[PDB]
């Protein structure tokens, strides 16, 4: 049939998730793009990002372990 | 494959400002393959970064290493869980001696729980579990290179997530019971996504199901790989245009609250989740419910709510692809209205369709919807 | 029945590459993990990698990772393995196994059914048809109480050769000997014990087959 | 990469007696409370087949006499009784993690009663001769133990250069060993001589078994 009855359980919360439950990532490899500054500076992108607040932004990926901080580089 | 690359203070400022300016909390993964002679972690490059961030008053949380179960494959170096735990302890000491002594630390960002991965995780948590604030692991359903359309729609594929989650908790409850568990990196298909699938309406079944299951099973935070990037599993494409999963995520945020409840069909291909409604939505009030549902049947299904909610006013939020490309569309409609940003600075409103009180809830073939039950006056939600 | 049938033996040249097949039958192809195992010629045995045909989950042996490319094919219940930059180290028998009920890594614990193996041979040395010679006394003697006759196969490349005695008849008296290499060519021989009574009034013809050169040869023992 | 080390590498065991093969590992082969060991059987020219999984579970078609025990790192296959078919290389393989490792391989001889070689000598084929090459074949069949020595003689003189030998694996039916000695000459080495002897020194005979033919034979 196409007829569907539902049963709900609404008596107590079963879990309590973070307000930031849904969060996102940026792949660490994007930092090797010459335009990294231009891309993340985009007002358009920031509007979309703001939409997902509150959230964590995780910067990570395979490249995490092949990235070296150089305080002399610009 | 990958060689070492340098990054600058400038890069760090770009990333931080993007996060700060977007109202996001940054988690930064440090490089765990910098090693001393004794195969301990060379904390020095991290120390330099920390001092820089401290000096700028940057509020940042930290991880150390990515998919350490893969270090052998990726870099011909093997770090056992024990040692990785010790390395985290060393990072914890450095954090507590810094300007931000109350910064959070998460790890170890292991892959999905195969036996090898589950032994690395267990040994890590025994060694270093006292200093992490949450346990992070990664999940993907498929291989991007090989994934099919039917895979993205198959409940037997969706269902394997369950045992992955159960297995992670089995390890954590044997080592650090009650430690919070987070998906630290997750999507449909690994290796940069599956083309024309991970970027489409069809990707949404996996994404919404994951969110539902995660919350229902005790996961606290889920981190979508990626927001923006080269992989096809991005929420936002190369032209900064949002994809169906972005819109699904936005709707989820608007409607779904933090208190997780349970819904179930009486009969696998019809999937159903229930939370308190987000009360921060001005349209809705304390006690309202948000149901969300996925129909993987090839025909429309009609849902009937149980007593005492049978005759409540319900707001429908039904997502369907804009044609002609069906489930492989990169465009989506909410209640028949195509979703598109108004301009570069402006998201559209997300418009409900109020249903008749006492009507059954229609869910077309291969679709998903949220339903807000108004005036539910559920005690658990207040 | 449950059954994996691999490709025919391949005599590919050095530095080149080759695609091995392994069709499965008797079960739902997509619900089982297919491993690949390598056997150096009588030197032991080693695992190469497994692959799930629904999901796409490949894990390789560190040793074989840059040499081997396991691919499934949902459409035709078939599996494949590609081998690149072939050296004499790669001259061996490759088996294709099975055994993982499910889609997840932890659901594979053991390999149930196996293939027949595919002999891969890497030398650019040329391919030569055998010469089959019948072995008896000048004319066989009914005096011989159990008449034991032979078949010598000399000067062939590459492996293998199929030896039988009376079109598949004469089972259980057959001693078919391991081919020993002669610098550039192979050579083997077989023999079969029979009663006094058959030789005189009944022919004995050993059936040789060399697929590589496409030769079938019947040789009467006189 | 748990190291799999297989304690006996070959063992001769007597038909009816119990055969006991060890397998050891680096690390440990036990997740939760299940020990992921696997035993196979490569028959001579045939693919291995699964005998026992998860250390103590007999696969299908497998006789009740094969028995796996052990756990942690110490595992033991046990056949009781030993039958003729059982002759093979037995492999212990760990499933405990990726990648899977495989033990060296323990081969089983059957200690049959001694048997004497059924030697035989065959002259070059009519056709082979015309081609310009001559080969004398000598088959020594159904002997045990495996050890044996063939001394080729040409008119009483021992030929040591030009011979090619080949032993079969242990027969699964009678548990014997067979061998094939072949001597190859050019024309003008073959026509030069009359008698060709194939001598075989085995443990069974006090003194060598001698089989011969003269080129003057029709
Ligand atoms: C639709 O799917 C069929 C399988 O039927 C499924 O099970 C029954 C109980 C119903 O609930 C149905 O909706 C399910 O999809 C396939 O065999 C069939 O070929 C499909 N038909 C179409 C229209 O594609
Ligand atoms: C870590 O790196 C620093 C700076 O590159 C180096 O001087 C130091 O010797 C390294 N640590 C050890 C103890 O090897
Ligand atoms: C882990 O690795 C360290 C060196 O990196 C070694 O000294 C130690 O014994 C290992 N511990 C275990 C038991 O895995
Ligand atoms: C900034 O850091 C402090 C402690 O280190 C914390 O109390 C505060 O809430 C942080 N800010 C955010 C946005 O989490």
């Amino acid at each position: 049939q196409d007829v569907v009855d539902l049963d709900f359980f609404t008596q107590e919360p079963l879990h309590l998730v973070s307000p930031s439950f849904l969060s996102v990532t940026i792949d660490a490899n994007l930092a090797t793009d010459p335009r990294f500054l231009i891309l993340l500076g985009s007002p358009k992108l920031r509007t979309l990002a703001r939409g997902l607040s509150p959230a964590y932004l995780r910067f990570g990926g395979t490249k995490t372990d092949f990235l070296i901080f150089d305080p002399k580089k610009e | 494959k990958f060689k070492n690359s340098t990054y600058s203070r400038s890069s760090v400022d770009v990333l931080y400002t993007f996060a700060n300016c977007s109202g996001l909390d940054l988690i930064f993964g440090l490089n765990a393959l910098l090693r001393t002679a004794d195969l301990q972690w060379n904390s020095s490059n991290a120390q330099l970064l920390l001092d820089y961030c401290s000096s700028k008053g940057y509020n940042i949380s930290w991880e150390l290493g990515n998919e350490p179960n893969s270090f052998l494959k990726k870099a011909d170096i093997f770090i056992n869980g024990s040692q990785l735990g010790e390395d985290f302890i060393q990072l914890h000491k450095l954090l507590r001696k810094s300007t931000f002594k109350n910064a959070k630390l998460y790890g170890p960002d292991v892959g999905q729980p195969r036996r090898k991965t589950a032994k690395m995780l267990k040994s890590f948590l025994k060694a270093g579990g006292e200093v992490i604030d949450s346990v992070t692991w990664h999940h993907y359903y498929l291989n991007g290179r090989t994934a099919t359309r039917e895979d993205f729609l198959n409940p037997d594929v969706l269902d394997i997530f369950i045992s992955s989650v159960q297995k992670v908790f089995q390890v954590v409850e044997s080592t650090r019971p009650g430690k919070k568990v987070w998906l630290g990196e997750t999507s449909s298909a690994y290796g940069g996504g599956a083309p024309l699938l991970s970027d489409t309406f069809a990707a949404g079944f996996m994404w919404l199901d994951k969110l539902g299951l995660s919350a229902r099973m005790g996961i606290e935070v889920v981190m979508r790989q990626v927001f923006f990037g080269a992989g096809n599993y991005h929420l936002v494409d190369e032209n900064f245009d949002p994809l169906p999963d972005y819109w699904l995520s936005l709707l989820f945020k608007k409607l779904v609250g933090t208190k997780v409840l349970m819904a179930s069909v009486q009969g696998r291909k019809l999937r159903v989740y229930l939370h308190c409604t987000n009360t921060d939505n001005p349209r809705y009030k304390e006690g309202d419910l948000t149901l969300y549902a996925i129909n993987l049947h090839n025909v429309t299904k009609y849902l009937r709510l149980p007593y005492p909610f049978s005759n409540k006013q319900v707001d429908k939020y039904l997502l369907r692809p804009l044609g002609p490309h069906g489930l492989l569309s990169k465009s989506v409609q909410l209640n028949g209205l195509t979703l598109k940003m108004v301009d570069d600075q402006t998201l559209p409103p997300l418009m409900e369709k109020p249903l008749r009180p006492g009507s059954s809830l229609g869910l077309p073939a291969f679709s998903y919807s949220f339903f807000v039950i108004r005036n539910a006056k559920v005690a658990a939600c207040i | 029945q449950v059954q994996l049938q691999q490709s025919g033996a391949e005599l590919a040249k050095p530095g080149a590459s080759v695609r091995m097949s392994c069709k499965a039958s008797g079960y739902t192809f997509t619900n089982y993990w297919m491993h690949w195992v390598k056997q150096r010629p009588g030197q032991g045995l080693e695992w190469i990698g497994y692959i799930n045909p629904t999901t796409g989950y490949t894990e390789y042996n560190q040793k074989f990772k840059d040499k081997a490319t396991l691919t499934a094919d949902k459409s035709s219940s078939t599996a494949y393995m590609q081998l690149s930059s072939l050296t004499s180290e790669d001259s061996a028998v490759y088996y294709c196994a099975r055994g993982g009920a499910g889609y997840d890594y932890d659901e594979d614990y053991a390999m149930d059914y196996w293939g027949q193996g595919t002999s891969v041979t890497v030398s650019s040395a040329k391919t030569t048809p055998p010469s089959v010679y019948p072995l008896a006394p000048g004319s066989a003697a009914q005096t011989n109480s159990m008449v034991t006759l032979g078949c010598l196969v000399k000067g062939y490349f590459p492996e293998p050769v199929t030896v039988t005695w009376n079109s598949g008849s004469l089972s259980s008296g057959v001693h078919t000997f391991p081919a020993v290499l002669q610098s550039d060519l192979y050579t083997l021989s077989s023999s079969v014990t029979v009663p006094s009574s058959p030789r005189p009034s009944e022919t004995v013809t050993c059936n040789v087959a060399h697929p590589a050169s496409s030769t079938k040869v019947d040789k009467k023992i006189v | 990469d748990i190291v799999l080390t297989q304690s006996p590498a070959s063992l001769a065991v007597s038909l009816g007696q119990r055969a006991t093969i060890s397998c050891r590992a680096s690390e440990s082969v036990e997740y939760f409370g299940t020990s992921y060991m696997n035993w196979y059987q490569q028959k001579p020219g045939q693919p291995p087949k699964l005998l026992i999984y998860l250390a103590s579970i007999l696969e299908s078609g497998i006789p009740a006499r094969f028995s796996g025990s052990g756990s942690g790192t110490d595992f033991t296959l046990n056949i009781h009784p030993v039958e003729e078919e059982d002759a093979a290389t037995y492999y212990c393989q760990q499933s405990n993690e990726d990648p899977y490792t495989f033990g060296g391989g323990t081969k089983l001889e059957i200690k049959r009663a001694d048997a004497a070689p059924t030697v035989s000598i065959f002259p070059p084929s009519s056709e082979q001769l015309t081609s310009g090459g001559a080969s004398v074949v000598c088959f020594l069949n159904n002997f045990y133990p495996k050890d044996i020595n063939v001394k080729w003689k040409i008119d009483g003189s021992e030929r040591q250069n030009g011979v090619l030998n080949s032993w079969t694996d242990q027969d699964s039916k009678d548990s014997t060993y067979s061998m094939s000695s072949t001597l190859t000459l050019t024309k003008d080495e073959y026509e030069r001589h009359n008698s060709y002897t194939c001598e075989a020194t085995h443990k069974t005979s006090t003194s060598p078994i001698v089989k011969s033919f003269n080129r003057n034979e029709c």
